[PDB]
């Protein structure tokens, strides 16, 4: 149920430290796990994926062929080697579970993570907004695009929102853009074509200063973007 | 040659004339019918080895020599591989080995003659 | 197969698993228990290590034996019987001192007749054609100390014999060892059972071995 | 017990024949009877339980 | 009566056909299966 | 009446192949029930797994061991977060299929029945319907675990059961060749059917809620009504002697999909009582015949392990 890193502080470039995720409270075999970090300046990016049980193996394009990551259900950790670091890894580490199935709710609990700080084909998608101010208790309309058609063949779109509240973790709000997941109220209402998407949000409640992401899931690499951030 | 060509025909018949009985269902009813086969295939290819040497009856010695005997070798071999799951079923759980239908083994054994004759005819064509 | 092909590995997966699993039951070997009340059960399922049937588990000698002991069933043997395809073999659990006594059901037959009954039954269905049947004589002692007692004319007024029990015992495995149409695929095992004879395993052991060996080669048509 | 009979046939032969390739002019003779005699000890084996009944 | 009930089954079966892929020549390109 | 339905035009002979071949099961099949969405269907193995099976992908999500090794029935639910398992040793498990952390949990063990769940359906999420093998197909709760009524009137034992679209009415047949109309509302039984010789195997219901068919063990098929109380039709065949084991209607009721022991299935008529088709393909009996709500499969149980979707 828990996700609780450790392992952090201040590191030099090209040195090297051990990093895990200490997960208990579910079945650590039967679920994929994620590596996406969150800069303080620059919107999340996946960086690797391991299947459900030791299973197949997915990178990025920048980062094929430098990290290693392993997985131990007996263990039930994860081993992160980092090496051949840069001055601008400045970011937020995450160790997020998911699964995938005929109606699943995958990236559904997202981790806390630790910091840290150092010293001195491709599929991208675009936002719509970077940050308006929004009183609560509108009935919200957040747009946003894309640079392809979400008409795959099985019949459905594949677009997850996100808000990552102050000090609240990255949590899920709706998946596939058309069904509430857990956890949420009974207030978002995702639709639109294969390209747009529209998101509404009618009687809105307290603490919604959390920043709004979006993610598609057609391809390997993954690609949170900007960020649309909501104001009082 | 024609002798043992003769008792294997006569054995043959004699096997394919009363198949009821457990004595000819013990040994495998496929295996032996190979076997026999690849005895009447030996005494062929001793019938064959007093003839006119020419390059197609060469290469017809060289094949069937190693053909006659591999087809007896898997045979005796299937039927000892038998022998030894009746052997270690019973100390282990109550299951149904893998290949153990007639026509597995016979897929096997034929498996086995075909990987003969391919490795037979990667040295023929040097 | 884009995004699906987490869940067709998630498929895989779970295959493989459901494959070991069913690989590991294949090797544990299941036996179900019949007879009537209070035929000598507690007596071969208290030895062991280990409202609804009863399912235990049990090694012996590198070999899992999984025993099933329907004792109380509200509802008829038509039916959960009809549905119990892919068994190595049954038990039989009788006592041969029940053959003086009447069951409190009718008060007009016998114990040993309802045994009969019930074994003619299981014997003539179009699902233990291929099973075989191992017996069980639970407390050969007191059926002793019946025959000494009773000279067995009241139960079976055909038999003729002197008074003991080896001729007894002879006539009871040759009694419950015909009532079947063939024998080649029906093979009966015959076992005694007391307050003596401890460690009784070794008997079932055998039998389950050779109805599997002989299982096997008529798969192959071997047998 | 047939097959080790014939394994211990096979090895019992396999020098008779790698004497006997020397002086080819028999050799071409002698293969047929070898040949022969293998067949026929294989034919026992498989029919010892034919010939006993 | 039997017969009103009958009358109604079939007006029933018979109404509702349309949408029945058991009885219509549905497209195999289209159709999920 | 039988002279009213004559008039009838015949459909003719429909002929419908296999669209899924469900391999990964080893050993028997005795129930498979369809979901709501068409789309997700369950499955009873007989070694200690009950999976749920994807149609239109086909591959398993969920393969989840029990503790009774014997599955006798199953049931999907309407919305699709729990299951129902049958089983001999009177514990009908409820799992619980969309769970946090975790694939699949166990929710509760309903126990307190002496016979053996036969079929087990779902009104709503929580009040379900079980049918036990003591003559008791008594109603369940998933928060307390306990029965709230209970539904006698049978002579022998129970082993089928069907609901109704609209949850209030469902009717069951027992194998003394009688299927009862009970009522949820009430728990009594509304009337009980007769007219049939063999033992009721399993049972259907109409999609409006008017009629149902029954399958009896002697070659025979009946189309009961509910306000009528007289058997409407009958469909016999006289080159097979085996009986009905599971029958099925579609999203129309025309189509009666009956599932007889000689390996294979059947598709009569509702109206001409005419074999329209005949659906072979099964190296074993067919157990259960599970058809959508839509009409867009038609899967089939047969104990050899594999389910076909005959659409």
């Amino acid at each position: 149920v828990q996700l609780v890193e450790s392992g952090g502080g201040l590191v030099q470039p090209g040195g090297s430290r051990k990093l895990s995720c200490s997960a208990s409270g579910f079945a650590f075999s039967s679920f994929g796990m994620h590596w996406v970090r969150q800069a303080p300046e620059k919107g999340l990016e996946w960086v690797a994926y391991i299947s459900s049980g030791s299973g197949t193996i997915y990178y990025a394009d920048t980062v094929k062929g430098r990290f290693t990551i392993s997985r131990d259900d007996p263990k039930n950790t994860l081993f992160l080697q980092m090496t051949s670091l840069r001055s601008e890894d400045t970011a937020m580490y995450y160790c997020v579970r998911s699964i995938y199935y005929y109606g699943s709710s995958p990236f559904d609990f997202w981790g806390q993570g630790t910091t840290l700080t150092v010293s001195s084909s491709d599929i991208v998608m675009t936002q719509a907004t970077s940050s308006v101010p929004v009183t609560p208790g509108e009935s919200v309309s957040i747009s946003c695009r894309s640079s392809k058609s979400l008409l795959h063949s099985n019949g459905n779109t594949y677009l997850y929102w996100f808000l990552q509240r102050p000090g609240q973790s990255p949590q899920l709000l709706i998946y596939r853009m058309s069904n509430l997941a857990s956890g949420v109220p009974d207030r978002f209402s995702g639709s639109g074509s294969g390209t747009a998407f529209t998101l509404t949000i009618s009687r809105l409640e307290a603490e919604d200063v959390g920043v709004y992401y979006c993610m598609q899931h057609l391809e390997y690499p993954l690609t949170f973007g900007a960020g649309t951030k909501l104001e009082l | 040659a024609c002798l043992g060509a003769l008792a294997t025909l006569f054995v043959l018949g004699v096997f394919v004339r009363h198949n009821a009985t457990p004595v000819v269902k013990a040994a495998g009813r496929e295996l032996c019918y190979i076997l026999l086969g690849g005895v009447f295939l030996c005494y062929c290819m001793t019938f064959i080895f007093i003839a006119k040497p020419s390059t197609a009856v060469c290469t017809l010695r060289r094949l069937g020599l190693g053909t006659a005997f591999s087809v007896c070798y898997s045979a005796l071999l299937t039927k000892t591989n038998r022998i030894a799951r009746i052997f270690g079923g019973a100390r282990e759980g109550a299951q149904r080995p893998r290949f153990i239908s007639p026509a597995s083994q016979v897929a096997i054994c034929l498996a086995l003659i075909s990987g003969q004759l391919l490795i037979v005819v990667a040295w023929l064509v040097v | 197969s884009a995004e699906d092909k987490a869940a067709v590995e998630r498929s895989k997966m779970i295959d493989r698993n459901l494959r070991e699993d069913g690989e590991k039951a294949a090797r544990e070997v299941k036996l179900l228990l019949l007879g009537a009340g209070e035929s000598g059960k507690n007596t071969i399922v208290k030895q062991m290590k280990i409202t609804g049937i009863v399912e235990t588990h049990f090694t012996f000698k590198d070999l899992h034996f999984k025993m099933f002991d329907v004792g109380a069933q509200r509802s008829e043997r038509k039916k959960w019987i009809h549905c119990f395809e892919g068994v190595t073999a049954i038990i039989f659990c009788v006592a041969l001192s029940d053959y003086d006594l009447v069951l409190a059901e009718d008060e007009e037959m016998n114990r040993m007749h309802a045994s009969m009954k019930l074994f003619d039954s299981i014997c003539n269905n179009k699902w233990f054609t291929d099973t075989s049947i191992i017996l069980f004589l639970n407390k050969k002692d007191l059926f002793e100390e019946k025959i000494k007692k009773s000279p067995l004319t009241i139960c079976y007024p055909e038999y003729a014999g002197s008074n003991t029990y080896e001729e007894a015992a002879a006539y009871i495995q040759c009694q419950f060892e015909d009532l079947n149409k063939r024998k080649d695929t029906k093979e009966i095992y015959t076992h005694f059972t007391c307050s003596t004879d401890t460690k009784n395993v070794q008997f079932v052991f055998d039998a389950v071995t050779d109805v599997i060996i002989k299982n096997n080669l008529k798969d192959c048509g071997l047998f | 017990f047939t097959m080790y009979t014939t394994c211990i046939i096979w090895l019992a032969f396999l020098p008779i024949f790698y004497v006997t390739s020397s002086d080819y002019r028999v050799q071409t003779t002698t293969m047929c009877v070898s040949v022969s005699l293998s067949g026929s000890v294989v034919l026992g084996c498989l029919f010892a339980p034919k010939l006993h009944i | 009566k039997v017969s009103k009930a009958a009358a109604d089954l079939m007006a029933y079966c018979e109404a509702h056909a349309k949408e029945d892929p058991l009885l219509t020549p549905v497209p195999a390109s289209e159709n999920p299966f | 009446l039988s002279q009213i339905t004559n008039n009838i035009d015949p459909v003719g002979r429909i002929q419908m192949r296999t669209r899924r071949t469900l391999r990964g099961h080893l050993a028997k099949i005795y129930a498979m029930h369809w979901g709501t969405d068409s789309r997700l269907l369950v499955s009873a193995s007989q070694d200690g797994k009950l999976i749920i099976w994807d149609s239109y992908t086909t591959n398993k999500v969920h393969a989840i061991p029990l503790r009774s090794s014997w599955v006798m029935t199953c049931a999907y639910a309407p919305s699709g977060n729990y299951v129902a398992c049958g089983g001999l040793d009177n514990i009908c498990s409820i799992y619980n299929l969309k769970t946090r952390e975790g694939n699949v949990r166990v929710s509760r063990e309903l126990a307190g029945h002496t016979g053996y769940l036969s079929c087990c359906r779902f009104l709503d999420d929580n009040q379900i319907v079980t049918s036990s093998g003591d003559t008791t197909c008594a109603l369940w709760d998933i928060e307390t675990g306990q029965q709230t009524t209970t539904f006698t009137g049978h002579t022998g034992d129970v082993m089928s059961l069907s609901l109704a679209p609209d949850t209030r009415l469902f009717v069951s047949g027992a194998c003394d060749a009688s299927a009862k109309l009970w009522d949820v509302r009430e728990g009594m039984c509304r009337q009980t059917f007769t007219g049939h010789e063999s033992d009721i195997n399993a049972i259907c219901f109409f999609p409006n809620g008017n009629a149902f068919a029954t399958g009896s063990d002697d070659a025979t098929c009946r189309l009961f009504d509910l306000r009528a109380d007289q058997e409407l039709m009958t469909y016999s065949h006289d080159n097979i002697i085996c009986g009905i084991t599971s029958v099925s209607f579609s999203k129309s009721g025309r189509l009666l999909l009956a599932g007889y022991d000689d390996f294979n299935c059947n598709v009569w008529d509702a109206l001409k009582a005419d074999r329209a088709g005949v659906l072979a393909g099964h190296d074993n009996r067919v157990s259960c015949l599970g058809v959508t709500d839509d009409g867009m499969a038609v899967a089939t149980g047969s104990w050899d392990s594999f389910l076909k979707i005959w659409n």
